[PDB]
């Protein structure tokens, strides 16, 4: 009819908001998490090189 | 006072006052003189019936658009038609009102610069200003980068902007349109044997493409379903009964816009000629043209294109960029509400060509710092 | 920039739609209803008048019958 | 009706889905965040301790 179109439309707009943002907030953990690991790797080396100089 | 927003576009003429939401006056763009003799005395038959009038009485008239490829070709019918928008669908002298025409890219400059000595001679408007008809797609949009493709009936240009400087260098201008896929739409429905043929007859299918077309998601998929199921087949009531039954012809003709070989031309689809404008602006640009892709024109209506669009451009595109398709549900009127909204502003008051300024410089006064 | 699409597009999702939802209740209930009834209304005067038309071709066939 | 029952609730579905997804994900990247300035702020001190060990 009318008013159901437009209603299916809003619901679609919620859609593509969530859906997008949802997406957007994964790919922002996967960053965040690479950065953290990568630097605990750093902080690994420095506690080998540690070793090192203490030996 | 308040500015006119018209747009004269190509199929469809779209005007109103600034800072509204939809056009006053929405009105196919046709001229047609009757063809037959006429033997009533005193029925009052006019010599040339214009705009939405033109689209009741088509059974005896011989329609022609005055406006062929963005360009105009028949500047006394364009002239005819100005007229019937500004006295009677707004009724508004334009001796009192500032217009702000559209004007697609890389048209010749004659176009624009009759079109300016029309405005400030024969109706003696007070300012005038002509702008891009993609730049205004952008204001509506609520934007102020992004790549717009802008397929009206008439011209298929795509413009990327990036923080509102424009790229003059990557802007392709295709002229396929929705003119060329009724054309078509004309040409493949000849296969079942339903033949138009009269200029009048043109609306019908044109009426046809927009009820019943769509874009198909992947193309030789539903060729082979169209051909051994039947649940695609729909049919339509002409406008005298012996209803009509398309088949894979719906989708076959919108198709054209993503493989413009179907109608002879060379050149790439929509879905190509968006990723070289992309690749021809810098390296550094490229991920917000890719988020930011925006949809205008009438054309861009059919059910099922933004994904079919975004599908085919992340199959271009390097895997890493996000593709994101914005598709407004006010697309047809997108160019006209920027229009508004550009000229509703403060900032672009100064901006108008005055009259005193064409007295002193000529026609040619458009193409200078006031463009 | 973009703070007026908030203002342009949440006023529409919500009024938008409640106003044509009232729109298409109203226009409902004004419209069915009244139509069937009235309907149903010109079948029983519909009726009448075929008892009518009935009783008086009886008649006149009766008397003309010559 | 029929069809517009199920279309909508499909649709409020994938809404809901989007957002609880992007919270997950947003809590994960802020724990995530956290967790990277710590392991900063003991690297800068691991430093510091290598630094005087080679003095
Ligand atoms: N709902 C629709 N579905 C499919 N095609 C449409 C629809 N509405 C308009 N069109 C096509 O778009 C054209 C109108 O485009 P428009 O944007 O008015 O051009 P212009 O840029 O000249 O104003 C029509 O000729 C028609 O072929
Ligand atoms: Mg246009």
């Amino acid at each position: 009819m009318d008013a159901i179109k437009k209603k299916m439309q809003m619901l679609k707009l919620d859609k593509e908001n969530a859906l997008d943002r949802a997406e957007q907030a994964e790919a922002d953990k996967k960053a965040a998490e690479d950065r953290s690991k990568q630097l605990e790797d750093e902080l690994v080396s420095l506690q080998k090189k540690l070793k090192g100089t203490e030996d | 006072t308040t500015a006119l927003v018209c747009d004269n576009g190509s199929g469809l003429v779209k005007a109103g006052f600034a800072g509204d939401d939809a056009p006053r006056a929405v009105f196919p763009s046709i001229v047609g003189r009757p063809r037959h003799q006429g033997v009533m005395v005193g029925m009052g038959q006019k010599d040339s019936y214009v705009g939405d009038e033109a689209q009741s009485k088509r059974g005896i008239l011989t329609l022609k658009y005055p406006i062929e490829h963005g360009i105009i070709t028949n500047w006394d019918d364009m002239e005819k038609i100005w007229h019937h928008t500004f006295y009677n669908e707004l009724r508004v002298a334009p001796e009192e009102h500032p217009t702000l025409l559209t004007e697609a890219p890389l048209n010749p400059k004659a176009n624009r610069e009759k079109m300016t000595q029309i405005m400030f001679e024969t109706f003696n408007v007070p300012a005038m200003y002509v702008a891009i008809q993609a730049v205004l797609s952008l204001y509506a949009s609520g934007r102020t980068t992004g790549i717009v493709l802008d397929s009206g009936d008439g011209v298929t240009h795509n413009v990327p902007i990036y923080e509102g400087y424009a790229l003059p260098h990557a802007i392709m201008r295709l002229d396929l349109a929705g003119r060329d896929l009724t054309d078509y739409l004309m040409k493949i429905l000849t296969e079942r044997g339903y033949s138009f043929v009269t200029t009048a007859e043109r609306e019908i299918v044109r009426d046809i493409k927009e009820k019943l077309c769509y874009v198909a998601l992947d193309f030789e998929n539903e060729m082979a379903t169209a051909a051994s199921s039947s649940s695609l087949e729909k049919s339509y009531e002409l406008p005298d009964g012996q209803v009509i039954t398309i088949g894979n012809e719906r989708f076959r003709c919108p198709e054209t816009l993503f493989q413009p070989s179907f109608i002879g031309m060379e050149s790439a689809g929509i879905h190509e000629t968006t990723y070289n404008s992309i690749m021809k602006c810098d390296i550094d640009i490229r991920k917000d043209l890719y988020a930011n892709n925006v949809l205008s024109g009438g054309t861009t209506m059919y059910p099922g294109i933004a994904d079919r669009m975004q599908k085919e451009i992340t199959a271009l595109a390097p895997s890493t960029m996000k593709i994101k398709i914005i598709a407004p549900p006010e697309r047809k009127y997108s160019v006209w509400i920027g229009g508004s909204i550009l000229a509703s502003l403060s900032t672009f008051q100064q901006m108008w060509i005055s009259k005193q300024e064409y007295d002193e410089a000529g026609p040619s006064i458009v193409h200078r710092k006031c463009f | 920039d973009f703070d007026d699409i908030h203002r342009k597009r949440m006023e529409k999702d919500l009024n938008e739609l409640q106003a044509l939802i009232e729109a298409h209740f109203e226009n409902r209930k004004k419209e069915e209803e009244e139509l069937v009834s009235l309907k149903d209304r010109i079948e029983r005067r519909r009726a009448e008048r075929a008892e009518q038309q009935r009783i008086r071709n009886e008649r006149e066939k009766e008397r003309q019958n010559r």
